[PDB]
């Protein structure tokens, strides 16, 4: 649906006859993201879905044919949602925390052939946000210490 | 090579910091006579170009070839270092053009020994050693700077063509490394900020070398007419503002406030952007750089990004754009693809095209003449941007291509249309787009085009126009047993299909064939696909569709 | 401890192999110098047939390891397990280990095990697939021990792709008598 989304508003946005014609509805990523917003109270039960889901299109959509519009963007946004998602739901619920950050983490390490560009980039917002988050968490990174002599060498510096 | 390098940096940010006791000065003195031998050293202290010839076959061709890199490294690390000693030295001056005759000397002995076998190490072309904050500062220093007490020391400088050409080649592989990594190699190529910041005064020095010293001074030789200093900055221009909006697009507005939103700002640079574009047209050279034509469309195309649609600065680029498409001739096949390319793209984001897709295949259609040899069409006024040997290859594939991008929306919206069952106005629009590009194929399906991909292409594209026909058909089939009638509009699409498309089809398809697998086949197979489903709908909607049909 | 972690930085390139046999000499002489010996010996260079050797050296003696370098002992036999000798190494750690001999004391120096295992575990998947396949290929003796339990719940909790096999593996476990209350 959310690859659907995506290819709905690239063609409209690429496109003013249908611009004139269609009324801007709300796009998936949007309304997915007001979830986000709206998880915060007692919505234990949406969040273990919300993490599935954003490892998911990071996963399926993070980059390979470098290690373009249609194979990139769609996958971009889908990639870029994911993170989006992710961050937002790192600031607001404290316990799936250790459970975003080990499997980042978890994809991180011994991979180092699919390209990870995305998951760093994702983990430094994450810390930067709140790396005092992190010191709830902190055995999972000194943990993943013990394989950074068998890292290549961008890998290990970024 | 980058131990030097890491020297005088530190060395710099010794003197500059530091300071404001008895160790630098071991170092500056040991520099200065590194510069002193270095000047009066000459290839036969290094046993060059003589002894060993640098061979990829050798280990000892290898050896020499490693030294040789090794020197022109050390050359440009001690140039650096001359230059950040005193405040403008004639002696040091001359110490820095002694260093660039030695490197340059050694570049081209490498690009002979590079032109016996192929270009295929990318170690001639690696990095230099200079921190882009000092070549920035260099090109400042060489341009625009024209204060006395510096001039008489740098005109000595300027006057070595072959430097500066040297150093814009420098700042451009700077500008490249920043565009195809994250960042830069030498020094302060992490901080975004300083690069940035370095980014924009480079922009002000090229922009100045551009704008003030036009092309029209050529008084070097005929090998250095693709190699112009005038187009080598502009180069960078284009790669600077790709790379600016690729990586640095939330700074855009303090990035143009070295040269009110970022429209007028940008109006006024693409003024004298597509000013210098106008008199570089407007002088009529028979000889034609088009190079210099391609950089200043492909630098309004970067920068063109940053009109917004609602804006009559957009407009006046359309007015413009469309001007220049009415005017200028320009034969050359790539030039009028990237304009032509620009002026759809800004214009269908505007609003839809299939006029000017119309107009285009009326002047093909003139130009070219018929499959008959028996109409005499000719509509040469509608678009200049139009010739025998240029919009027979290379326009049609484009204005094909755009029609096929008009039937995928269309296509989007009945399929959302037919999902749904804002019903009325819709297919009114839809049914516009589909009559006027109906007209447009009618034009088209005249022409003689050429046996390449663009006869197969326009076969492919008459299948997909037929293709949203059978979807409209369908979408129809859905409706008109709960409305009951079809709309007078869609009865007027339906006449025009079957008498003025499909003939013409047919003659076309056996204009093809006589001429001497899997598309024609296709299209005849999308014809009669057509056919019987608008039997269907002639049946199921009580109206008699077969006397429109012959 | 001090003088022999301190080998590497004294050593050049060459006087490595007899260090390597003496050290190996003096692993299978005292347990006490497994840690940091296994240490210096992944610093040092060696054969890998040396490696080898030196793990079946080590693990028969796996037993005898005091509870506390047990964890960084097994941490060692599975950042160095190649993808090869998976099943066997797999094979004769799952024989050799207990989880009933060690038993505040005993359960804290457990658990850091199982986190041990659970990252090897977590970062190489083969280990995962071999493993199963080390308790499944043994459906023939109906005494399996403790171990096999823990670690099919363990990695059911973690990759998923391995679900419906653990399920159809502890089914054929069930029917067939080994696998009960007690």
């Amino acid at each position: 649906s959310v690859v659907k989304s995506f290819k709905d508003l690239q063609l409209l946005q690429g496109s003013k006859f249908l611009q004139n014609l269609v009324p801007h509805r709300s796009y998936v990523s949007t309304m997915i993201l007001e979830v986000v917003k709206n998880s915060v109270h007692s919505w234990d039960h949406v969040t273990q879905g919300l993490v599935e889901l954003g490892f998911i299109l990071m996963d399926s959509y993070g980059p390979k044919k470098v290690l373009p519009s249609l194979s990139r963007m769609p996958n971009q946004h889908a990639c870029k949602l994911g993170a989006n998602i992710l961050l937002e739901t790192f600031k607001i619920h404290e316990m799936i925390r250790q459970e975003i950050l080990e499997q980042v983490l978890n994809r991180v390490v011994t991979r180092a052939s699919s390209p990870i560009s995305h998951f760093l980039d994702l983990l430094s917002n994450i810390v930067m946000y709140a790396p005092l988050v992190l010191q709830s968490c902190s055995s999972k990174v000194t943990e993943a210490f013990d394989y950074l002599s068998f890292l290549p060498l961008q890998t290990v510096q970024r | 090579d980058y131990l030097l390098c890491c020297i005088q940096h530190c060395l710099a940010w010794y003197k500059n910091t530091v300071i404001p006791e008895a160790f630098y000065e071991d170092l500056d003195d040991i520099l200065e006579s590194i510069t002193n031998r270095m000047i009066k050293s000459e290839l036969e202290d290094f046993e060059l170009d003589k002894s060993a010839d640098f061979s990829q076959s050798t280990s000892i061709g290898i050896k020499n070839n490693i030294s040789a890199f090794l020197v022109m490294g050390v050359c440009e690390v001690l140039i650096e270092y001359n230059f950040s000693i005193s405040s403008f030295s004639k002696n040091r001056f001359e110490d820095i053009l002694s260093l660039f005759m030695c490197y340059k000397k050694l570049s081209d002995i490498l690009n002979e020994k590079a032109g016996k076998a192929k270009t295929k190490m990318a170690n001639k072309t690696s990095d230099s050693l200079l921190s882009m904050k000092f070549v920035s500062s260099l090109l400042t220093a060489l341009f625009r700077d024209s204060i006395q007490s510096h001039q008489e020391s740098l005109s000595v400088l300027r006057s070595s063509n072959e430097f500066m050409r040297y150093a814009v080649n420098v700042a451009l592989q700077k500008v490249q490394q920043l565009k195809e990594t994250g960042h830069v190699s030498g020094p302060d190529g992490q901080n975004p900020e300083k690069i940035f910041q370095n980014l924009c005064d480079l922009t002000r020095v090229l922009l100045w070398r551009y704008t003030s010293i036009p092309t029209s001074v050529e008084e070097s030789g005929k090998k250095e007419k693709g190699k112009s200093i005038s187009l080598l900055c502009l180069e960078g221009l284009q790669k600077i503002f790709s790379a600016v909006q690729q990586f640095y697009q939330p700074k855009i507005q303090q990035f143009l406030r070295a040269l009110v939103s970022v429209t007028q700002r940008t109006a006024f640079q693409i003024r004298q952007f597509q000013r210098s574009l106008l008199n570089l047209l407007s002088s009529q050279e028979e000889d034609f750089n088009s190079k210099e034509a391609l950089l200043l469309v492909t630098v309004l195309t970067s920068l063109s990004k940053l009109l917004e649609p609602s804006s009559p600065q957009f407009v006046q680029m359309l007015s413009w754009t469309s001007k220049i498409c009415k005017e200028n001739s320009r034969e050359d096949a790539l030039f009028c693809k990237s304009l032509m390319n620009l002026l759809f793209s800004l214009h269908v984001s505007y609003k839809s095209p299939v006029i000017l897709l119309r107009d285009l295949s009326q002047d093909i259609h003139g130009h070219l003449g018929d499959i008959d040899q028996d109409v005499e069409v000719e509509k040469t006024n509608h678009f200049a941007i139009v010739n025998l040997r240029t919009a027979a290859p290379t326009v049609c594939l484009l204005v094909l291509s755009q029609a096929e991008k008009v039937l995928e929306e269309v296509d989007w919206l009945i399929t959302k249309l037919k999902g749904q069952v804002p019903n009325q106005p819709v297919e009114k629009a839809i049914i516009m787009q589909l009559g006027t590009l109906l007209t447009f194929f009618h034009e088209l399906v005249q022409t003689a085009l050429p046996s390449g991909s663009c006869v197969d292409t326009l076969l492919k594209d008459l299948c997909k126009m037929y293709t949203t026909l059978t979807a409209l058909v369908r979408y129809y089939l859905q409706v008109c047993q709960s409305s009951g009638g079809i709309p007078k509009n869609m009865e007027k699409l339906v006449k025009l299909s079957g008498s003025h498309l499909t003939p013409l089809c047919y003659s076309f398809i056996s204009y093809v064939q006589n001429k001497s697998t899997k598309p024609i086949p296709n299209l005849i197979f999308a014809i009669e696909q057509y056919e019987k489903f608008l039997i269907h709908l002639s049946k199921k909607s009580k109206v008699s569709l077969m006397q429109h049909m012959k | 401890h001090d003088i022999i972690t301190s080998l590497p930085e004294i050593l050049g390139d060459s006087q490595h192999a007899d260090v390597g046999k003496e050290l190996s000499d003096l692993l299978i002489e005292n347990t006490s110098l497994t840690v940091p010996i296994l240490d210096v010996l992944s610093s040092l260079r060696l054969d890998p047939n040396f490696l080898l050797k030196v793990r079946q050296l080590v693990m028969d003696k796996l037993s005898s390891i005091r509870l506390e370098d047990l964890p960084v002992i097994i941490k060692f036999i599975l950042h160095s397990v190649t993808a090869m000798d998976t099943l066997e190494v797999i094979s004769e750690l799952r024989e050799k280990l207990d989880l009933q001999h060690c038993v505040s004391s005993g359960q804290s120096c457990i658990i850091l095990l199982f986190d041990v295992i659970k990252s090897a575990i977590r970062y190489e998947k083969t280990i995962s697939e071999a493993w199963i396949k080390a308790i499944e290929n043994t459906a023939s003796v109906s005494e399996h021990k403790v171990f096999d339990l823990v670690m099919l719940f363990i990695i059911y909790s973690t990759n998923t792709q391995t679900k419906k096999y653990i399920d159809r593996v502890l089914r054929n476990k069930i029917r067939s008598g080994c696998i009960q209350e007690q």
